[PDB]
């Protein structure tokens, strides 16, 4: 199968510059015209710019917000396309796909965040308690994303882990809840399993009631 | 530019039934060519973009046949004769015909299913947190639907207002249920004035409001 | 496979 993968996403001061790569494996690129599709939550799902091959002299076209900033180029023989961008605002915050010429194939894509606030580690704290419900709040943190996991991915069966909110001044919180038996409290151990890779931080926390 | 315009943010269906989705452009999307210049992607939650038609009315490789595409010129409408849990998620039209390309802003289908009451529970802030000098109190909304309830936070049975936040699950895949988080922020201080914290929920699910509540002392 | 090839050259349009 296809896979294309982008990479080169993160954290970025506003005005500064980011190159993103975007590597195909059993995907001969050199035949194919690319793309850079971008997505946010304010403007949805935004194409940004494309490139064609070697014998179209790599022509490219832009969206008109990106054009002067951005530049799109390939080199097929390191299987690669590339997104090269410069004088960075807010607006350019989020995921960033890379495509193929019918829109068939598509990376994962990579989180590009542009703001002047510095990274922060976030907290973890119990919600201790028929049918109980125990959880895990982890709050405050910069920028987006963490990752939380129950019993190092044993007890799956009813967990909620919530989308993430932005607070007053642009801090992350997020609370991840279970669902288990009553029987099961101080019989069955429940552990929450926190990571937020930007700032490094790795919580394992025990869930207990008071 | 070529405006695509998706009119319904969303859409509500049965399993088992049928759902039509429209998208319209600004400018025809039939080139000289013969061919409409569109395509349909489902994009599921936390998942890339999935191609399901080309040129309008073509199925995409691997795309399952109970998907179709039809339209005239500047009005296009996606179908799925047999909804099923793996189709739920936002699908977007797109025009290829001149630069920019150009996205509508998405339709996302949501499985109908029977009311169900949420499973209301409230939790005290932890020791660990209030040292910090902050409090939250957070009120937990299990497996229900549909999508609309109402959380009102009671401080000394005083209604609250500006100091919460709510986050809502996407529909759950196994039971077509919503859950909902509403966390109350308050500072440690103003936590230790007041003594009855209660969650009071409102739910077409429920013959009358439900409140979970706690007296801050035990 | 050509598939795909095949596909994205009847597809292609300049
Ligand atoms: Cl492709
Ligand atoms: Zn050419
Ligand atoms: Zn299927
Ligand atoms: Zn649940
Ligand atoms: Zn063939």
């Amino acid at each position: 199968e296809v896979k294309l993968e982008e990479s080169g996403g993160g954290l970025v001061q506003p005005g500064g510059s980011m190159k993103l790569s975007c590597v195909a494996s059993r995907f001969t690129l050199s035949k194919y015209w690319m793309n850079w599709v971008r997505q946010s939550p304010e403007k949805g799902l935004e194409w940004v710019a494309q490139i064609r091959l070697k014998s179209d002299n790599y022509a490219t076209h832009y969206a008109e917000s990106v054009k002067g900033r951005f530049t799109i180029s390939r080199d097929d023989s390191k299987s690669s396309v590339y997104l090269q961008m410069n004088n960075l605002r807010a607006e350019d915050t989020g995921i960033y796909y890379c495509t193929g010429e019918i829109f068939v194939n598509w990376g994962q894509g990579t989180l590009v965040t542009v703001s002047a606030a510095s990274t922060k580690g976030p907290s973890v704290f119990p919600l201790a308690p028929g049918t109980a419900a125990l959880g895990c709040l982890v709050k405050d943190y910069f920028p987006e994303p963490v990752t939380v996991s129950w019993n190092s991915g044993a007890l799956t069966s009813g967990v909620h882990t919530f989308p993430a909110v932005l607070q007053s001044s642009g801090l992350y919180s997020l609370s991840s809840v279970v669902t288990v038996p009553s029987s099961s409290l101080g019989t069955q151990t429940y552990i929450c399993n926190v990571n937020h890779k930007p700032s490094n931080t790795k919580v394992d926390k025990k869930v207990e009631p008071k | 530019d070529i405006v695509m315009t998706q009119a319904a943010p969303s859409v509500p269906v049965t399993p088992g039934e049928s759902v039509s989705i429209s998208c319209r452009s600004s400018k025809s999307l039939l080139h000289s060519n013969g061919n409409t210049y569109l395509y349909w992607f489902l994009q599921r939650p936390g998942q890339s973009p999935q191609l399901l038609i080309y040129r309008m009315s073509n199925l995409a490789s691997g795309v399952p046949d109970r998907f179709s595409g039809s339209g005239s010129g500047t009005a296009f409408t996606l179908r799925i004769s047999r909804v099923e849990a793996e189709d739920v998620g936002v699908y977007y039209c797109m025009q290829h015909l001149e630069y920019p390309f150009t996205f509508g802003a998405g339709t996302k289908l949501e499985l109908k299913r029977t009311v169900a009451a949420p499973s209301v529970f409230i939790f005290p802030p932890s020791d660990e947190q209030l040292k910090s000098g902050t409090a939250s109190v957070v009120c937990l909304l299990n497996n229900f639907y549909p999508r609309e309830a109402k959380v009102q936070w009671k401080v000394d049975n005083a209604l609250q207002s500006g100091n919460s936040q709510e986050s809502v699950t996407e529909q759950d895949s196994k039971d077509s249920t919503y859950s909902l988080s509403s966390t109350l922020t308050l500072s440690k201080a103003d936590y230790e004035k007041h003594k009855v914290y209660a969650c009071e929920v409102t739910h077409q699910g429920l013959s009358s409001p439900v409140t979970k509540s706690f007296n801050r002392g035990e | 496979d050509g598939d795909y090839e095949e596909l994205v050259l009847a597809l292609r349009s300049e």
